[PDB]
RNA sequence: AGAGUUAAAUUAUAACUAAGCUGUAAAAAGCCCUAGUUAAAAUAAAAUAACCCACGAAAGUGACUCUAAUAAUCCUGACACACGAUAGCUAGGACCCAAACUGGGAUUAGAUACCCCACUAUGCCUAGCCCUAAACCCAAAUAGUUACAUAACAAAACUA
């Protein structure tokens, strides 16, 4: 079982630059505090694959699959 | 019952008659449909008779209005025949 | 002379006053017109009742009551008393869908009485009670 | 080689498709002048497509949108408004006859 | 010898264009009490009413002015494998030809 | 804006109207909530009588305010406005800005359906 | 694009040291969203009255 | 699947007036603790939109709001796993209204039926079971073709 932490920015808002030197606020506004349960499952699979696959770009391979189904 | 009195499907009388008033609220009723849904009501009709009603209205409304159509579009075809005994 | 068929609303300030009185004030006869007889009420602007009538207390006695004819009857005899205790106009009000709904509406005409508003308020649930069975006759 | 024959091309007479009273704007729940002029004004029904002439993706939203507004307390349920009474009328029931 | 293709490109009906609003002359080749039976060189013949004003000189051979909607009155109903035509055109009338 | 608040007041005079609101406005941040903004409905004549803690109201006011909250956190204030009682009505919609209107083309005429029966001779 | 506009957004917010300012202007600032429309498809705006 | 919510109708209940009220092709029985109007919880059911044809594997679902959410990089597959309207059973709670059974009235040669009046199981919520339908679109799943060619009828014919 995973647990996403509570104050991290959404998979979308993540590789923008700048983020550290914007107020609070806004960090509010796009960490999972503000995101319902579709956005915590991307944080999931995203995490999970960089944990256990080895080639994180490659979708159709079977070991892709069966960590997505895993999430779900 | 929260609602204000006597705005909701009223209609008043012009010059003095009454006759003619409330032939306009059947008017109203007919077009919005209340009073077939009022005679339907007073007994109640199980589901299945339901659709098996809305599978006999959808059909004539459709064979009437396309019955209707071609007889608007063949209308012009009824002046005198210009090629009698021809 | 433009006439509406909408009602005066009371928010608004109309100049339409029949005998000396707003429309609001004016009294209100309810028509209950079933499907076996044909009831009418009178009542004042402050829902204080003048006269009552129905087919029942016209004479009128069994199948009778619900035809049209007895409807004209009651509509008669309640403007009559009603005109007795001094009311002029009056809104009615028709109740149901039945038989008396014609009859009830001229015979307040005929009796002395004279109507400017018709509503119809049938009671229309909005999905409600389950209604009886149907009869298969 | 000759270059009279036709070409394989479209229709270059395709005049635009029509569009419907509402396509292109925001229906909305807070509106009520909106939502009020799509309803009959003696009983309060909402007309169908056969008379209101909405494509079908606005008259979904404006059932919903409509719907949305009686229960949250914006507009009445057995009438309409009377002070949307004197809106520019869009239906094509006619009454008085 | 003109080849057949070159013939349509140039034809005046090609360069019409659609049929609808097209302000084309006809001649009148038939003639009953109230029905002017108008040829304006398409494939049927169109049939209008005499006006009101000048009808005394709409006669046999009359040169008019007219406004096609529809080269050919043709419609689609369900359980008919072909469309049923008219035999007509719709047609209407702006006066008669100002020679 | 994530959400939007259909908030109905009884009809008062300003002071206790200000008052109402800045308590609704401190029971929605308490549960993590960032309001953006408060936008006034002025007050009119309710569509109808609505009952509410043993009262009749036919005028009141309408207030409305949009904010981003938590998923879990939409039954706590929902639960909180019940229990008050200068708020008659009170109900929690998705902001409508946060769906994008859908781009359209027109309307597509439906041809009549052919090919429905048998070719034999009827 | 879209993390700028809520940096521009985030000024406007209501936070608990301008609450009874934003909740004044409030109260003295009405807006309707009522507009109208006709056949043709123009927006009626009843705000001329 | 959860959580919160109620517009129109109806009823407990109160005030006022009236003597009758319900019911049928026609009546009787029942009621008179009633009927009409005004004020009004709870329970139950979801007008118009729908002349739209969307979602789910099927049975099913169309009052409002929020939360969670609709497998497979996209073949076939059982006696195995999971599900399955309505009626029915077990335990608790709800009961406006409808209503098998039962009692009364009428009809009839008889009517333990059709028609009228009263009321119960039950239809409802929570937990468990039962696993049946004209569960029928009587047309199995996946890829396709419009070639060949009309038993009849119907919803045209066919290949892997
Ligand atoms: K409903
Ligand atoms: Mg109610
Ligand atoms: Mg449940
Ligand atoms: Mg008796
Ligand atoms: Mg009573
Ligand atoms: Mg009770
Ligand atoms: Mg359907
Ligand atoms: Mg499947
Ligand atoms: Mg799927
Ligand atoms: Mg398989
Ligand atoms: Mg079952
Ligand atoms: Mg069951
Ligand atoms: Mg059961
Ligand atoms: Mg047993
Ligand atoms: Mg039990
Ligand atoms: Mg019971
Ligand atoms: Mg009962
Ligand atoms: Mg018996
Ligand atoms: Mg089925
Ligand atoms: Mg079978
Ligand atoms: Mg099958
Ligand atoms: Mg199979
Ligand atoms: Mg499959
Ligand atoms: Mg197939
Ligand atoms: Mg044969």
């Amino acid at each position: 079982q995973d647990d996403p932490p509570p104050s991290m920015l959404l998979l979308d808002y993540q590789n923008v630059p700048g983020i550290h030197k914007v107020d609070d606020v806004v960090k509010r506004l796009l960490s999972l505090e503000m995101a319902n349960q579709k956005e915590k499952l991307k944080i999931k699979k995203m995490q999970l694959m960089n944990k256990v696959l080895e080639n994180p770009e490659d979708t159709s391979s079977l070991e892709a699959r069966i960590v997505a189904l895993t999430v779900k | 019952a929260n609602h204000l009195k006597f705005i909701a499907r009223t209609v008043m009388v012009q010059e003095g008659n009454v006759e003619g008033a409330y032939r306009t609220l059947n008017r109203i009723l007919t077009m919005d449909g209340l009073i077939e849904d009022i005679k339907r009501r007073r007994y109640y009709e199980k589901p299945c008779r339901r659709r098996q009603r809305e599978s006999y209205e959808t059909c004539r409304r459709i064979y009437n209005m396309e019955m209707a159509r071609k007889i608007n579009f063949l209308m012009r075809k009824n002046r005198a025949d210009p090629w009698q005994g021809c | 002379s433009s006439f509406s068929i909408y009602p005066p609303i009371p928010g608004q300030e109309n100049s339409l006053r029949w005998a000396g009185k707003k429309f609001e004030e004016i009294p209100i006869a309810h028509i209950k017109a079933s499907y076996n007889n044909t009831q009418i009420q009178v009542v004042s602007a402050a829902h204080q009742p003048l006269a009552h009538a129905s087919c029942g207390t016209e004479g009128f006695r069994n199948a009778k009551k619900g035809t049209g004819i007895a409807a004209q009857t009651a509509g008669i005899a309640a403007a009559a008393k009603a005109t007795g205790k001094g009311v002029t106009h009056v809104r009615v009000v028709v109740k149901g869908l039945g038989p008396g709904r014609l009859s009830a509406i001229k015979g307040l005409t005929m009796g002395g009485l004279e109507v400017i508003s018709i509503t119809d308020n049938t009671p229309i649930p909005h999905x409600g009670c389950r209604p009886r069975k149907a009869r298969r006759l | 080689s000759n270059e009279d024959l036709p070409v394989p091309m479209e229709n270059p007479y395709k005049e635009p498709l029509k569009k419907c009273i509402l396509c292109e704007k925001h229906v909305d729940y807070k509106n009520v002048q909106l939502l009020s002029q799509f309803i009959s004004p003696f009983t309060g029904c909402i007309y169908g497509r056969h008379i209101t002439g909405l494509c079908g993706k606005k008259q979904k939203e404006i059932t919903k949108a409509i719907k949305r507004a009686q229960i949250l307390g914006f507009m009445p349920v057995t009438y309409k408004d009377p002070a949307y009474l004197k809106d520019p009328k869009v239906c094509n029931i006619k009454y008085r006859e | 010898v003109e080849s057949f293709a070159s013939m349509l490109r140039h034809s005046p009906l090609t360069q019409m264009g659609p049929a609808k609003n097209k302000l084309v002359i006809g001649q009148i080749f038939h003639i009953v009490e109230d029905d002017l039976y108008i040829d304006f060189g398409g494939k049927f013949h169109c049939v209008c009413k005499r006006p009101e004003v000048d009808g005394e000189k709409y006669q046999k051979g009359t040169r008019v002015r007219l406004r096609l909607l529809d080269l050919e009155l043709t419609s689609r109903f369900l359980g008919a494998t072909t469309d049923t035509t008219i035999l007509e055109a719709d047609a209407v009338l702006l006066g008669l030809q100002e020679s | 804006p994530r959400y939007e608040l259909a908030l109905i007041l009884k009809a008062m005079q300003r002071p206790e109207t200000a008052a109402a609101l800045k308590r609704t406005l401190e029971a929605l941040m308490d549960r993590g909530a960032v309001v953006r903004n408060l936008e006034n409905l002025g007050e009119r004549m309710l569509p109808y009588k609505i009952s509410a803690h043993n009262q009749r109201h036919s005028r009141g006011g309408y207030f409305l305010v949009d904010f981003y909250a938590p998923a879990t956190t939409v039954e706590s204030m929902m639960e909180h406005l019940s229990r008050d009682i200068d708020v008659i009505r009170p109900n929690i919609v998705k902001h409508p800005l946060t769906q994008e209107v859908k781009e359209c083309e027109g309307i597509v005429p439906v041809p009549l359906e052919e090919k429905l029966y048998s070719t034999k001779k009827r | 694009q879209e993390v700028l506009q809520l940096q521009e957004e985030a000024k406007t917010f209501i936070t608990r040291e301008n609450l009874e300012a934003r909740v004044e202007e409030a109260l003295d600032s009405p807006k309707s969203y009522n507009w109208a429309i006709t056949r043709e498809g123009l927006v009626v705006r009843p705000q001329q009255k």
